[PDB]
């Protein structure tokens, strides 16, 4: 039951991982930190899906 | 025209075999010996194969208005001669155990070879009739050879009434066409009024009995169960191989066969032949009835090529190679059935339940039946697959989608019973001319394997023969 | 509900229909020679009918 | 050059094993091991000697080695063997699986054993010939002749002619379900060649000139369905996969290694190589039907896997779930997705082979097939269930196994191209966990008193453990370090994707 429940969370975790590569390209944390505001001049609505599902 | 030496060299197959009947009949009246008659008959048929080379020295020409000799007829005469050679070598081991009059057998097979090599050469509607009946009278009488059983006579009588009935339908159709046309020559015919087409449909009835088509197939089980296995080798292979040549030549030459009115009817017969063969063929537990059921489906595949003879020139070689592959497959399979009856044994006990084992009894002979039985189906490494492949290509070439689909689904249905017999020879077990009979079926096994893996040399022969 | 596999069974119905239809065709054969000749007449009837509708 | 030899060693070995059957009975086991060693030697020689890191944009025709030979000149049918980068991964995989097949059949003497091995080499050589095939007829002939000898394997070796359930249902469905669709794709081949013959005027069966044949719209769509039907009955797709569990649960598990690990490869190989490039607009129209069938396959195989009570049918229903990821990968416009499919596909073979070897190993230890009958064998077996735990762990997306990087780069590329069908697809990982744990808990976790026969257990020999240890270490290196084989396949995958992009 722990194994099933932790893999449900890991599916939820990998969902945000797909979205971050689709939106910002690089998955390194720091390069992500000063790449996130550069790519987000126009659209922001989909980042809540990334971050809520990351959460 | 009169007789020229070119005509005699062209007629050499019909001549050597006829001289063989006379010498065999004189030899029967002199001594009445099995060994001498078998030797004399096989020598004449081998002499006919040798003389096929000499008619190949002669070109494509006529003998009389009745016959036309082409290179197409050269190959069909060869198919009939090897079947006659095959049936005498399978009959000696079966007839050694026969009680008396063991010598009339080769005389009737020789008459049937005359009939077969006369339907190869055809140009007039009358030669068509002199050939059908010359071969039927031995097949009238040889399925009734050894009438001492309760079913050989039964089989002979059923085939006798029905074959005379088909010949009467063919003859009445043959005249109702000649009422319109001024001549019965194939070429001169058709020079779409309903009487000519109606006469044509009657000839289809009289021809589709012997070719085992869908509403006329009822004889093919019963006589194949009743007849001796040496007769079944000839009745499965030679008769329909010889008969298919003349029915193809009529549609190639006659301009009436170009019209779609006859084409649709023959296609529906071909469609239903595949289906009504391959569905009723599953439930059989008898090997002779099983081969008789498959014969209906094999002649159906030949028809789905023949309907597209008029669209593309690849149908000529397609029909030719499937006939060559079909000859070798059935001769090997029916030879093993006859080779299991090494004595006369009265009624031979052959069945699919009787063929459990047979690999730990006789391993070589089980391998031949398996190779040929996989060759009947469409499994590759066998000549039946290349023949199946051309008839699919011919149907694709002529856009006969229902017909080519019928072959595939007919193949899909018909795979089942071929495979049971192939595996039933691997379950747990429940003289000099005999070795010669084994050599014939083993020679055929090597041939079907090497011409399935390597099929080019047979195509070269076929394109050499086709005009 | 998936203790037996549904789609393997529901695409086996071609084999079921073929085997049952093949059994019916075997039962259609008789062995009595009068009906064999009747088959020949009824093939002639349908061939002439199929030719006259063309 | 090496390609004629590399497809012929399997057939040569079958002849020689059956020849030396008269000489001895312990010969064909040792003959077969060496002959498959030579097969991998030539396959690994092509991996090392060849320029595996070649140009990514060298067109659609690119081959490290190529063979041509006239076979039937009337249609231009030729022995057009030609090896690409991803084709070379397929050849090395089947050589390794052939070594496992001949190692699992070691110490298996019967009334006849040379017959078994000539058939064994014949079927493995048929798969190699499909993998090296550019001529359409040669591809089809090899596709259909690897399909005949497995029937004899399931028939005469499913059980030795005692029960009739090893032929009339299992083997017969296996044979018919493949051959009807094989004939469908053959007439698809012929319709494509005839429309090319009208266009140009030459009878050709070669892939390079059939690649760009001009066809009007509404015509090539039917041929694409015709290709896909034969490519959907060999790898398990939703409508037609009923043959797979019956085939794996009845054949001996060495025959099941052939039936699962490598026969499932060739259909997606053909979807990458022969169906995608020939029909670009038809595949672009057909794409969403393929995505719907892919998601249905993943969810369907997991549910049917959870609901099953035996083991061979259990792993056989994992396979249909695994291939849904591959089908969605192929029918998208992404290079990363295709390269994910290749690593997932190699890992699929490596993660099914070990499980089938071990399931057969467990049965011959306990003589009982039903999973729920046993339980709690961990206190009895010493190495089987620990190694089996990692293989069940490698089935789902556990990192350090090749399956995780495989399925998961597909999902990256799939979300790159289309969001909504991908976000449905990811949930199969949760379902992968539930049937994985169901297998593990029903078989090994529990008390040994669940079965009376779970109280006297044999030991495990050295060579089976050696060939299980090699697969687990090989699969871990593919999970941790998958770069070398991705660099191999980059150019072949790239030109297929560029043609699928540019031709639309």
């Amino acid at each position: 039951k722990a194994f099933v429940v932790t893999r449900v969370g890991d599916v939820f975790l990998a969902f945000a991982l797909f979205i971050l590569y689709n939106e910002l390209g690089t998955l390194n944390f720091r390069e992500m930190v000063e790449l996130a505001p550069a790519h987000f001049a126009d659209g922001n609505n989909m980042l809540m899906w990334a971050t809520l599902m990351l959460l | 025209m009169t007789i020229t030496p070119q005509n005699l060299i062209a007629l050499l197959p019909l001549l050597i075999v006829g001289l063989t009947v006379v010498v065999v009949m004189l030899s029967i009246a002199w001594r009445r010996n099995h060994f001498l008659n078998a030797t004399l008959s096989v020598i004449g048929l081998n002499a006919a194969l040798v003389s096929l080379w000499f008619v190949g020295q002669a070109g494509a020409m006529d003998v009389t208005p009745l016959m036309r000799v082409d290179g197409f007829a050269m190959l069909y005469t060869g198919l009939v001669l090897l079947a006659s050679l095959a049936t005498c070598t399978f009959a000696y081991p079966w007839l050694e155990g026969y009680n008396d009059n063991k010598d009339e057998f080769y005389l009737l097979v020789l008459i049937a070879a005359l009939g077969g090599i006369l339907l190869a050469n055809a140009n007039h509607l009358a030669s068509l009739f002199l050939g059908i009946e010359l071969i039927s009278l031995p097949l009238f009488g040889l399925v009734g050879y050894a009438f001492r059983q309760k079913r050989s006579l039964e089989a002979s009588i059923k085939y006798t009434i029905l074959s005379a009935a088909a010949s009467s339908f063919l003859l009445f159709g043959m005249a109702l066409v000649y009422a319109q046309s001024g001549d019965l020559s194939f070429v001169a015919l058709g020079k779409n009024e309903p009487l000519l087409l109606a006469g044509f449909g009657l000839m289809i009835v009289g021809l589709g009995f012997k070719l085992s088509l869908v509403p006329f197939h009822l004889w093919t089980p019963d006589v194949y169960q009743g007849a001796p296995a040496p007769v079944s080798t000839f009745l499965a292979t030679a008769s329909k191989i010889a008969i298919f040549g003349v029915v193809m030549r009529l549609f190639l030459y006659a301009p009436v066969g170009d019209s779609e009115a006859i084409r649709v009817v023959l296609a529906i017969i071909a469609f239903a032949s595949i289906i009504f063969g391959n569905l009723m063929a599953l439930s059989q537990t008898n090997i002779k009835r099983l081969l008789g059921y498959s014969s209906i489906s094999h002649l159906g595949y030949l028809l789905v090529a023949l309907i597209a003879l008029q669209t593309g020139e690849m149908s000529m070689e397609a029909v030719g190679v499937y006939l060559a592959g079909y000859l070798f497959s059935s001769l090997g399979a029916f030879g093993v059935v006859s080779l299991m009856s090494s004595p006369y044994r009265g009624p031979d006990a052959d069945s699919l339940f009787s063929y459990r084992g047979l690999f730990w009894h006789r391993p070589i002979l089980a391998a031949v039946m398996t190779v040929m039985m996989l060759s009947l189906a469409g499994i590759p490494m066998t000549l039946g697959f290349i023949g199946k492949f051309y008839v699919l290509a011919v149907g694709v070439q002529a856009h006969l989608w229902w017909l080519v689909g019928a072959v595939v689904v007919g193949s899909a249905i018909g795979l089942y019973y071929y495979l049971r017999v192939a595996v039933s020879l691997y379950l747990h077990a429940p003289n000099w001319q005999y070795s010669a009979g084994g050599i014939v079926v083993l020679i055929s096994a090597l041939l079907v394997l090497v011409l399935g893996v390597w099929p080019q040399p047979l195509i070269s022969i076929v394109r050499l023969a086709m005009p | 509900l998936l203790k037996r596999d549904p789609l393997n069974s529901m695409m086996n119905i071609p084999a079921v229909l073929s085997r049952f239809a093949g059994k019916g065709l075997l039962l259609s054969e008789n062995g009595y020679l009068r009906w064999y000749v009747a088959s020949m007449s009824i093939g002639a009837v349908v061939v002439l009918a199929l030719l006259m509708v063309l | 050059m090496l390609l004629p030899w590399l497809i012929l060693i399997p057939f040569i070995g079958g002849f020689l094993c059956w020849q030396t059957e008269r000489f001895g009975v312990k010969v064909p086991r040792w003959i077969a091991l060496i002959t498959m060693g030579l097969t991998l030697a030539l396959s690994l020689q092509l991996w090392l000697q060849g320029g595996y890191s070649l140009t990514q944009s060298a067109g659609i025709p690119q081959w490290q080695s190529e063979f041509d030979m006239p076979w039937i000149p009337r249609f231009g049918i030729s022995i057009h063997l030609a090896i690409d980068g991803l084709s070379l991964l397929m050849v090395v995989l089947t050589g390794l699986l052939g070594v496992l097949a001949v190692l699992c059949s070691w110490k298996e003497i019967e009334k006849y054993q040379g017959f078994f091995h000539l058939n064994l080499m014949w079927i493995l050589g048929g798969v190699i010939g499909v993998f090296l095939a550019i001529d359409m007829f040669l591809f089809f002939f090899f596709w259909e002749m690897m399909l005949v000898p497995m029937y004899f394997l399931i028939a005469l070796w499913g059980h030795k002619a005692s029960d009739g359930k090893t032929r009339i249902t299992a083997a017969t469905k296996f044979f018919i379900y493949t051959q009807a669709s094989g004939l469908v794709m053959l007439i698809a081949i012929l319709a494509l060649v005839f429309v090319h013959y009208n266009a140009t005027g030459v009878w050709t069966f070669n892939y390079e000139e059939l690649l760009n044949t001009p066809m009007s719209s509404g015509v090539e769509y039917l041929l694409m369905l015709g290709f896909f039907i034969a490519f959907a009955v060999k790898m398990p797709v939703v409508p037609l996969h009923g043959w797979l569990p019956d085939a794996h649960s009845q054949a001996p598990t060495a025959g099941s290694v052939d039936l699962a690990g490598i026969l499932l490869k060739t259909a997606a190989y053909g979807l990458l190589r022969f169906s995608l490039p020939l029909f670009p607009n038809a595949s672009a129209e057909f794409a969403p039907i393929a995505m719907w069938l892919g998601v249905i396959g993943i969810f369907y195989g997991a549910w049917m896997a959870f609901a099953q009570t035996d083991i061979k049918r259990l792993i056989a229903y994992t396979s249909v779930s695994h291939m849904g990821f591959v089908l969605i990968a192929i029918y998208t416009g992404s290079q990363l997705a295709y390269q994910g499919a290749v690593i997932q596909m190699i890992a699929h073979g490596l993660s099914a082979a070990g499980l089938f070897i071990l399931c057969g190993q467990l049965y011959e230890r306990i003589h009982t097939r039903d999973m729920r009958m046993m339980g709690g064998l961990w206190s009895k077996m010493k190495w089987l269930p620990a190694l089996s735990l990692f293989f069940a762990v490698a089935t789902l997306g556990m990192p350090g196994t090749g399956n995780f990087v495989g399925e998961f780069m597909i999902l990256f590329g799939s979300f790159q191209v289309v969001p909504v069908i991908t976000v449905i697809s990811t949930f199969g990982l949760v379902f992968a966990s539930v049937y994985s744990l169901a297998m593990l808990h029903r078989a090994y976790f529990g008390k040994a008193k669940s079965q009376i026969a779970s109280q006297e257990l044999p030991g495990m020999s050295l060579r089976e453990l050696f060939m299980i240890l090699l697969l687990v270490v090989l699969l871990v290196l593919l999970g941790f370090y998958p770069q070398p084989i991705l660099d191999t396949s980059h150019s072949a995958i790239g030109n297929i994707q560029q043609w699928f992009v540019n031709s639309v």
